[PDB]
């Protein structure tokens, strides 16, 4: 038959500056949310791009369960989520890069939210949909940081033979 | 954010895209319809803008698919439309079908490249050319050419005027004996009835691009003339007048064997690309493709070469296996010595399947130096990009002694001062440049003598020499690329 | 002057590891008679049986005694700070080190400071004509 | 004659820079990507520079 038989489909993905950008004295910064695709005659339609990028947004912008501290939490906000309860493949929802605390000098706390930027993004390679993952930091002084992240994609259709590694499982995503 | 987070607060700019610095120029013609301001750069974002901004078909639009199906992700584009002559005649072509159809079967095309390949199915047997030539209403719309659709014959006219509309060999590839049966008694003449005319010939790239640094610059275009010009202004681009800009250029020269070796001219600021008299693709889609693959899309290291069938390998382009190799390899040879860079399929298959060009040698089209002797030093195209690396290197290392105090003559630095004199100054380089060796240079044949550093005092004569001021001569070598063994085969019967 | 033995230009450029901070090429004066010593052969030989030798890797040391700067803190001359130091003798050559990083520091009275440095490498600038590449 | 900010603006925030953030040790030059930088004044990017090199 064609070679067009692979027949996975995408779902809705999130996606950066879907609402615009919130502008403040100290900067402007984006406000991601899901995007309305409109037809000529009306009926509108979310938008299904990016799909790694979109997942990435997810785990980095969603608190993770929190330490035990021996003082207690609160009941609302341990952090997590409930529906973490049913999944098989032994790990759990959500960052905690948002639970560092202001320890030592400045460049100390930095290199820190560094290994747990690290530690949560990580995540992607086991779900298969990327290959390699690493995050680039550079501290300049007092107010002004910066972060870049990048993710390795592939192909949707195989072209190399002899790999060192393996072929990432649900790459039909192909990002 | 507010009313959530405990210490940061995460912010990230819109702009998906990052990775600046590998900007790739694109020129060429397009239609009336196009929107876009002629002679004027404008950037490109991605596939479903296109059409609308360059026209239906145009030459500029055919171009730049192939440029983002090579390049997904990790290189800038920038178009530069231009508008055809102010009389431009256009190619036209026939295709003349004759016979009536007597048996059920399926035709199938194959014209300037594998996308706008098309397979329609025979009505029914006792079907004539009137019915036929149904063709028309299959081609697709981006095929550069139009199709009218006359009385028993379907005439091609170039979307475009100008001597670009000038290159065709169909492939009719379904006739005698086919599973698919051949519709019986159909038959398909090719000829040409007019040929172009005009080409534009734009002198105005110190206006348009007067000021922006371009890695890689694309031309679609087969005048002479309007490539010299673009070689020109590339060197403008290297000259020691002011701060250079840097890049490189990508043409592409058709003919016979007699007719590219006179189209090349000494020139390390080109690389053209020589293609056969016969050659199945259209010729500017493999240009662009080569192009764009070389266009940092793969070179962001300045020492990888675009060569072999693993990196040199043209994916994007389709076409069926030829009779004869083209390019016979007593011609092969006198290209590659002469400064060409030659292409050929892939994978040995039989006559008449797919395969893919790759690209044999990446060598510019330089022989000789301003003094007329012969050297390979700017022969890979390697060279070119490795020269604007240390170029841009050596200048940041050197910045570190901009605004410091520097002693000359009385060479004792008093305690606590902060400066330096030439000795020193000379040490530090030194330093720098051994650390590169297998980065950027090859071992210096003598460290001590490839490195001077002279005050501005001791080359301009009494009391007209400026304070602060030095000059820095310095000899290096690209990192070696081969080496060649000879071999000394010795059986011996006897023992001992 | 060129058979005069003895040092001509002392550089230093510390590099704080805790906050980043740089500071230019000081110059500096030296305590006593004594010279700096240098050792800029990386791989080091043992003697075996019967003229065979050992190879092992060692590294490449400096000796640097010099005055203590008053407006930089005591701590940076000991191993609490990157240095890169550059020496120029009266004849003409000239050594240079970078990344270098100070080992077993001793007491030092608040004047004297002998500074043991250890690198990857030591590059030499010989005087004019050299005979080696 | 085709510059895109007020006159009167970027000859202000020159001699503020030079006049005291900077210049209280007058060794010290104003030049340079660094120390020359009028971080305040904010202008759209363009390929015509103003002025030709031979001018400048």
């Amino acid at each position: 038959n064609f070679e067009t038989a692979d027949r996975r489909k995408r779902f809705w993905t999130t996606q950066v500056a879907a609402c615009g950008q919130s502008s403040d004295d100290c900067g402007d910064c984006a406000r991601p949310g899901l995007q309305l695709l409109c037809n000529g005659e009306g009926r509108i339609t979310i938008a299904t791009d990016n799909y790694v990028a979109g997942l990435a947004l997810n785990i980095l912008l969603t608190d993770a369960s929190k330490a035990d501290t021996g003082c207690g939490w609160t009941p609302g906000n341990r952090g997590g989520f409930w529906g973490d309860s049913f999944r098989s493949d032994n790990m759990r929802s959500g960052s905690k890069i948002r639970q560092v605390t202001a320890r030592g000098s400045m460049r100390e706390t930095v290199a820190l939210i560094r290994a747990y930027a690290i530690d949560d993004l990580k995540k992607l390679v086991a779900y298969g949909v990327a290959k390699s993952v690493d995050v680039d930091l550079t501290y300049q002084g007092s107010n002004k940081i910066d972060m870049t992240i990048m993710i390795q994609g592939v192909d949707g259709n195989e072209s190399r033979v002899g790999l060192t590694g393996e072929r990432i499982a649900n790459a039909w995503v192909w990002s | 954010a507010l009313s959530d987070g405990f210490v940061r607060l995460c912010i990230d700019p819109s702009l998906n895209f990052f990775g600046e610095g590998c900007k790739i120029l694109v020129e060429g013609q397009i239609t009336d319809d196009a929107t876009a301001a002629e002679n004027v750069v404008t950037c490109v974002n991605s596939e479903l803008d296109l059409v609308e901004r360059f026209g239906q078909g145009s030459v500029l639009t055919e171009s730049l698919r192939k440029v983002f199906c090579m390049c997904k992700s990790g290189v800038s584009v920038y178009a530069l439309p231009r508008a055809d002559a102010a009389a431009a005649v256009s190619a036209v072509y026939t295709l003349t079908v004759t016979g009536t159809a007597l048996t059920d079967g399926r035709v199938q095309l194959y014209m300037g490249e594998a996308e706008y390949s098309l397979d329609i199915g025979v009505d029914e047997g006792d079907t004539p050319t009137q019915i036929a030539a149904k063709i028309v209403a299959a081609i697709s719309p981006d095929f550069p050419y139009e199709a009218t659709a006359a009385a028993g014959v379907i005439t091609l006219t170039a979307r475009n005027g100008g001597t670009i509309g000038n290159h065709l060999s169909v492939i009719y590839t379904n006739l005698g004996s086919c599973t698919s049966v051949t519709p019986e008694g159909v038959t398909v003449a090719f000829a040409q009835t007019t040929p172009g005319s005009v080409n534009p010939e734009p002198n105005d790239y110190a206006s348009v691009v007067n000021e922006c640094c371009f890695a890689v610059y694309v031309l679609s275009s087969d005048d002479t003339d309007w490539q010299e010009n673009l070689r020109d202004w590339i060197r403008s681009a290297w000259d020691c007048s002011k701060p250079q800009c840097f890049g490189h250029g990508y043409v592409f020269n058709k003919g016979t064997l007699g007719q590219v070796l006179a189209d090349g001219d000494n020139s390390a600021e080109l690389s053209r690309l020589a293609l056969p008299t016969t050659y199945p693709v259209l010729p500017y889609l493999t240009n662009a493709a080569y192009g764009a693959l070389s266009a940092c899309s793969t070179c962001e290291n300045p020492e990888l070469n675009v060569q072999g069938q693993t990196y040199g390998l043209l994916s994007c382009i389709n076409m069926p296996e030829s009779c004869t190799p083209g390019w016979e390899f007593t011609e092969v040879t006198q290209l590659q010595n002469n400064g060409f860079v030659v292409s050929g399929p892939a994978t040995t298959s039989g006559q008449g399947n797919f395969t893919s060009p790759y690209i044999y040698n990446d060598v510019t089209n330089y022989l000789r130096d301003e003094k007329n002797r012969p050297n390979a030093t700017f022969r890979d195209a390697s060279s070119r990009r490795l020269a604007a690396a240390t170029g841009v290197a050596l200048a940041t290392f050197l910045q570190q002694f901009n605004g410091l105090a520097v002693f000359t003559k009385n060479t004792n630095i008093k305690t606590g001062i902060i400066g330096t004199n030439l000795r020193l100054m000379l040490g530090k380089i030194r330093k720098w440049a051994s650390d590169n060796v297998g980065v950027l240079f090859s071992e210096f044949d003598n460290i001590n003598e490839d490195i001077q550093l002279v005050s501005d005092f001791d080359v301009q004569p009494k009391c007209v020499g400026q304070p602060g001021v030095f000059h820095l001569n310095m000899r290096y070598r690209p990192p070696v690329r081969g080496a060649r063994i000879n071999v000394n085969l010795v059986p011996a019967l006897f023992d001992n | 002057c060129n058979k005069q033995n003895g040092v001509k230009n002392i550089l230093i450029t510390f590099t704080h590891c805790d906050t980043g901070e740089v500071i230019g090429p000081i110059s500096h004066e030296q305590p006593d008679d004594t010279l700096p010593t240098y050792k800029t052969c990386a791989w080091t030989n043992t003697a075996l049986t019967n003229g065979a030798v050992m190879r092992s890797a060692s590294n490449a040391t400096m000796t640097l005694p010099v005055v203590r700067d008053p407006r930089v803190p005591l701590a940076w001359y000991q191993g609490c700070a990157q240095i890169d130091a550059q020496v120029e003798k009266f004849d003409g050559t000239v050594m240079t080190l970078t990344e270098g990083a100070v080992t077993e520091p001793e007491e030092s009275d608040g004047r004297a400071v002998t500074m043991t440095i250890i690198a990857a490498e030591i590059d030499e600038l010989l005087p004019p004509g050299s005979l080696a590449a």
